[PDB]
């Protein structure tokens, strides 16, 4: 049974900084490319980064680049984003997601409407 | 066709120098 | 006993029209040109032409342009059938944005066809639709791809870009800019066996198809030139 | 405040749920096997080629007597082969290039297809005219056809890739039950020898067991770490195996709600395509991704055999009703089979 | 429509429950090596003679 | 033709003498005798007279041998010296043949066992390596496809050649290299003998090269037939393709075997005299060099445009990549070079031996570059062969 549970976020100054961990439990961590995605409320999903399966290649969304940090720690099942400078339009819940094919370079986890391999995810606001 | 030059070329050497080589029994035996 | 001669040269005769139909119809299989026509979302795939199956004819050649548009949105397990096919048309919509930042979308799909197992020998055509609408997406001001993407304000025209007669500066820039980022995905990754062809639509169907026969051809010529170990 | 408590629920009862398959988890089944005798190196060679497709072949289905087997590639053919023979009885051409299953009825009558057309087009062979052609044409989901299997000459069930298998009737032509449930796209279904009641794998690491009689899920099955690609029973119809693309196979058991063996190497790093008992169920046959089918001892889990020989992918794996011969299709237009 | 989608995993959990699991040990070699006797007739474990065999 | 354009002088020469001798006998013992010099009769010269008597006639060539003459001395009552072991020794070495030549033979010789030798390595190592090819390329996953076909029809076409030609020349030097001193056998050798062999190996020879050189056509046609049109080939024309090989040198070799066997004969058919009866044996190769040496700048023409249209991250990386194909391409036509201009005819000199050692060399390391490049280079048999040997080396 897979089970990807999203620990963390909550309620922001605009311009903290914001640790969310990704808890995994239910396959070999270390086979799979994971990604994170979030979706704001009014729209549909985007992709937002993601990390090869040792962590060499990273990429992210030219909306975040260099504002945001992945990281994943293989030995403890977790997939960390650490977040910095937070802006007013980054309201939104962030799902932790997962590739369907293991050891694999493509694959097509940015479907919004069901797909299995992604948690319920953390809903964060900035402040006002 | 170049080998068949050659090979032209060549019999008319096998043979020319038979025909000194067989002029050259007839002069003796 | 006669009666196994007469049933096996039954048989034989019946397999006999089997073989003949069969090399018939191959005989028609391997001429004409199968394309997936793929798309993120309203990007006005009917001007082609102008319950997914369609086909069409150019300078005596066969297409069979296949549209998906009645599965779901999930494409990693009907897209394993779409291995054997020439090319796979992607167009993209670079101004469906006002309605979610489609053209990050869009590239994540374009890597990952790129990138799938499967899908290493499939050529993709690459379509920037919607092209006369960037002009309005960045005088108005409402909405700069510069907001989405950091790499544009460091970003120069290629100096071997032909800038279309009557275009402003910018609109070449950012289609450019576009172009490239598809460009960069395609070549990072292994591309020995399968090249992207980018193409800019223009505002008339009659030299779209004729890229896309250009295309074809350009793709089976290299695929004759590789299986002879030349390129 | 209902959804937040909703998940609650949910996990309050996966917990017992756990609890219960797992409690019940004394021995392996290793351990109670490793007394038995263990079935030794097997050698098979292809017995006949079928040379006859001009694209991939992406399903095939034995008949119930062991001698004709259906075949369906994406040229748009579906050719009936003969085993002992190698003589084709019917090239029949389909309408929708891209079929992706195929299936023979169980008395021989009937023929279906189905692919990205989202129509199961049943084939009658024993037209009075000779020639054969549709009879009904089955259009009901929204999602593609995956998978078909013929319960009678009457009635069909078909999976689907809108998360929902359904049940058909021929003669009306309208789906008698929906088997929803399920989240991802349904790759295969296996019917009970009994056939009572039946499984189904899908894309989401879930082998979910219906009853056809209730049209409701009684069991189902997690383990998998990954989508399933194809399933089938145990030939007592009290266990069936799951291939997912995890390059793992597990038999699972429909009396204990927990899985009994993992069919895992070390050097198969691809995910299984076809998966299909043996006729004495002592020897489980799968097809790999790295163009070569191996053969698992089901109660032993070592390879026993590796049947290659296929350049390509392999997509289809049958194994006669008798047990006498096994088909192999694969994605270069060829059928070995092997004894 | 979240209370739509939580009663059908609620519901489905609760037929999850009530089935009762008969062992392990019970349905391991208790009925898998238990359909051996039936394994003498099986034409792969072994190799019939290929005189009786349709694809010699 | 000198052969048996000398048995006939021998003939011819010694019997005018008989006829000569007739009618001539005189003194007896007093002068010397009418005698029969074997090899040369005359009127028998008196004692101690007058050499002014030339050599005879004899040896065809004797028109630029004339103004050089015989002594011969009727001694002991008229009688000859007699030798080291008592052999009648004449010296006639002023009328024998001018060392010069005999030098030069000596020469053009040596390089012609030097061109025999290097070419002969040349085919039967090449000879060795088809006929793997073959065996390799006709009994694996690959053994019927209509590109692979065509290459394994060539290499037929390249093993009947080489070993027509290493046939050819077995027979000429085993007709040759007899000992041809005892009168029976020069007498018979020169004569009809089993020159059916040879005549029949010859026609077999020239089959051979016009067909390699038909089949070196089709390679490029079928290669040139492949790229202008847009889709795959509906139908593999495969039937037609054998007829422009196998097929058609028939219908120029033919013509010669009978224009040989009917105008002019000649020992074995290898001595190539008249010309024009061989360019019906060099029109067809000089058609199929010309019309693929057309397609082969036609090829490359799009070769570079292919490499300079995309993948020009590696600006001016293409070099090596042109050259490398370029000469992998050339398994067709190369001849052209010492070919064309120089013909059989008009090049004599150190022109026509380099032209032979280039095209010689070129023509027997040939079948070796392609069943190299074809059969051993290529990335397909070597991943199958992989696999092959995978597959057994598993157990
Ligand atoms: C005229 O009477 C006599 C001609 C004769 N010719 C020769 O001796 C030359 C013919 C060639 C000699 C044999 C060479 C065999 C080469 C084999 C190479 C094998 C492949 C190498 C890789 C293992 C004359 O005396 O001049």
């Amino acid at each position: 049974q897979v089970q990807l549970q999203e620990s963390g976020g909550g309620l922001v100054q605009p311009g903290g900084s914001l640790r969310l961990s990704c808890a995994a439990s239910g396959f070999t961590f270390s086979n799979y490319k994971m990604n994170w995605v979030r979706q704001a409320p009014g729209k549909g999903l985007e992709w937002v980064s993601d990390i090869s399966q040792s962590g060499a290649s990273i990429s992210y969304t030219g909306s975040v680049k260099g504002r945001f940090t992945i990281s994943r720690d293989n030995a403890k099942n977790t997939l960390y984003l650490q977040m910095n400078s937070l802006k007013p339009e980054d309201t939104a819940v962030y799902y932790c997601a997962r590739c369907p094919a293991p050891f694999t370079r493509d694959c097509f986890d940015v479907t919004s409407t069901t797909y299995a391999y992604r948690g319920q995810g953390t809903q964060v606001t900035v402040s006002s | 066709h170049x080998q068949g030059t050659f090979t032209s070329d060549l019999s008319k050497q096998k043979e020319s120098k038979a025909a000194q080589d067989f002029i050259e029994w007839l002069k003796a035996g | 006993t006669e009666d196994q001669r007469n049933e096996e040269k039954a048989q034989r005769e019946a397999n006999k029209k089997i073989e003949k139909q069969l090399q018939k119809d191959k005989q028609v299989y391997r001429a004409t040109h199968r394309l997936l026509l793929l798309g993120a979302g309203e990007s006005g795939k009917n001007t082609i032409v102008k319950i997914f199956e369609t086909k069409f004819q150019v300078d005596k050649v066969n297409f069979h342009m296949f549209d998906v548009g009645a599965q779901r949105d999930e494409r990693r397990k009907w897209i394993q059938c779409f291995n054997d096919v020439t090319a796979i048309i992607f167009v993209v919509a670079s101004s469906s944005y006002n309605m979610t930042n489609r053209l990050q979308a869009a590239l994540k799909l374009f890597d990952s066809i790129w990138n799938n197992k499967w899908l290493r020998d499939t050529s993709v055509i690459l379509f920037l639709n919607k092209q006369d609408l960037l002009a309005e997406k960045v005088l108005a001001g409402k909405s700069k791809i510069e907001d989405y993407f950091p790499e544009f304000a460091r970003y120069t025209t290629p100096e071997d870009a032909t800038p279309e007669p009557g275009e402003d500066p910018r609109v070449t820039r950012a289609k450019y800019f576009i172009r490239d980022e598809f460009l960069r995905i395609s070549t990072a990754s292994g591309d020995g066996r399968h090249y992207c062809y980018p193409h800019f639509t223009c505002a008339v169907d009659t030299e779209n198809i004729r890229r896309v026969f250009n295309d074809c051809r350009d793709i089976i010529q290299r695929m004759h030139l590789r299986q002879y170990e030349l390129l | 405040s209902e959804l937040d408590q909703l998940r609650q629920e949910a996990e309050q009862l996966k917990n017992q749920i756990r609890d219960a398959r797992k409690a019940c988890a004394d021995a392996t089944l290793s351990q109670i096997t490793n007394n038995i005798d263990p079935v030794g190196r097997i050698q098979m060679r292809t017995r006949r080629t079928l040379r006859g497709h001009l694209a991939k072949i992406y399903a095939m289905h034995w008949g119930t007597d062991s001698r004709l087997l259906v075949s369906a590639s994406q040229d748009g053919k579906l050719i009936i082969w003969d085993s002992y023979t190698t003589n084709k009885v019917h090239a029949i051409p389909l309408r929708s290039s891209w079929v992706m299953t195929c299936a023979y009825a169980p008395s021989g009558n009937y023929v279906a297809c189905g692919g990205l057309d989202n129509i199961c087009s049943i084939y009658n062979l024993k037209t009075r005219e000779g020639n054969v052609r549709v009879s009904r044409e089955l259009a009901g989901h929204t999602g593609y056809l995956s998978c078909c299997r013929f319960l009678d000459d009457n009635q069909i069930v078909t999976s689907s890739g809108d998360t929902t298998c359904a049940l058909w009737d021929i003669e009306t032509g309208q789906q008698t039950t929906t088997f929803t449930g399920h989240t991802g796209d349904v790759m295969s279904l296996s019917l009970a020898p009994d056939t009572r009641l039946f499984v189904s794998g899908a894309c989401d690491a879930s082998a979910k067991l219906w009853d056809v009689r209730e049209g409701m899920c009684r069991q189902t099955f997690t383990g998998h770490e990954s989508d399933i690609n194809a399933i089938c029973f145990f030939p007592n119809g009290n266990a069936f195996a799951t291939g997912s693309d995890d390059a793992t196979c597990r038999l699972f058991d429909l009396r204990a709600d927990q899985e009994l063996m993992t069919y895992s190497h070390d050097n198969i790093i691809c995910g299984i395509t076809s998966v299909s008992f043996s006729k004495s169920g002592r020897l489980l046959l799968a097809g790999y991704d790295d163009f070569n089918c191996n053969v698992w001892d089901a109660l032993k889990a070592d390879r026993a055999g590796v049947l290659a020989g296929h350049d390509n992918r392999v997509s289809c794996l049958g194994v006669t009703d008798d047990g006498m011969a096994v088909a192999t299709g694969s994605w270069d237009s060829f059928l070995k089979i092997w004894n | 429509a979240s209370i739509a989608q939580a009663r059908k995993l609620v519901e489905q959990l609760k037929m999850e429950a009530n089935i009762d699991r008969i062992k392990v040990s019970k349905a391991a070699a208790d009925l898998m090596a238990y359909c051996e006797a039936h394994a003498k007739e099986d034409p792969l474990l072994t190799p019939v003679p290929a005189s009786e065999n349709p694809f010699r | 033709q000198v052969m048996d354009f000398l048995f006939e002088k021998w003939k011819l020469y010694g019997d005018q003498c008989h006829h000569n001798l007739s009618l001539l006998p005189p003194p007896t013992e007093l002068v010397c005798n009418r005698t029969f010099d074997k090899y040369s009769c005359w009127p028998d010269t008196p004692a101690n007279t007058t050499a002014n008597i030339s050599c005879p006639w004899y040896l065809p060539w004797h028109h630029k041998v004339q103004h050089r003459f015989v002594f011969k001395r009727c001694g002991p009552d008229g009688q000859w010296v007699r030798g080291p072991r008592g052999q009648p020794w004449r010296d006639a070495s002023q009328c024998q043949m001018d060392g010069e030549e005999i030098e030069v033979q000596k020469e053009v010789a040596k390089m012609y066992s030097s061109f025999q030798v290097m070419y002969t390595v040349g085919y039967s190592l090449s000879l060795g390596a088809l006929l793997l090819a073959l065996a390799i390329l006709g009994g694996l996953s690959k053994l019927h496809c209509t590109r692979n076909a065509i290459h394994a029809n060539l290499f037929a076409s390249f093993v009947l050649k080489a070993s027509s030609v290493l046939v050819i020349d077995g027979l000429l030097r085993t007709r040759y290299s007899q000992k041809i001193g005892d009168d029976l056998s020069v007498s018979t050798w020169l004569s009809d003998g089993a020159v059916a062999g040879c005549r029949v190996a010859a026609v077999f020879m020239q089959y051979g090269i016009v067909a390699n050189y038909c089949w070196l056509l089709v390679e490029g046609l079928y290669l040139h037939n492949l790229l202008g049109l847009a889709t795959l080939p509906e139908r593999s024309f495969f039937s037609l393709y054998l007829g422009i090989g196998w097929g058609a040198p028939m219908l120029f070799v033919v013509p010669w075997a009978v224009v040989k066997c009917l105008f002019e004969n000649v020992q074995c058919w290898t001595s190539n005299d008249n010309m024009g009866f061989w360019w019906i044996l060099r029109f067809p190769v000089f058609l199929a060099i010309l019309i693929n040496f057309f397609i082969f700048v036609r090829i490359v023409q799009l070769l570079v445009a292919k490499l300079r249209a995309r993948q020009m991250h590696h600006t001016d990386y293409k070099f090596r990549l042109a050259k490398s194909t370029l000469t992998l391409i050339p398994l067709l036509g190369v001849h052209e070079v010492v070919f064309a201009f120089v013909t059989d005819e008009h090049a004599q000199g150190t022109l026509r031996s380099a032209k032979l050692f280039f095209d010689l060399f070129l023509s027997s390391f040939q079948g070796l570059l392609v069943a190299v490049l074809y059969c051993f280079l290529n990335k397909e048999v070597q991943s199958e062969l992989r696999r092959r040997w995978h597959r057994w080396r598993l157990g």
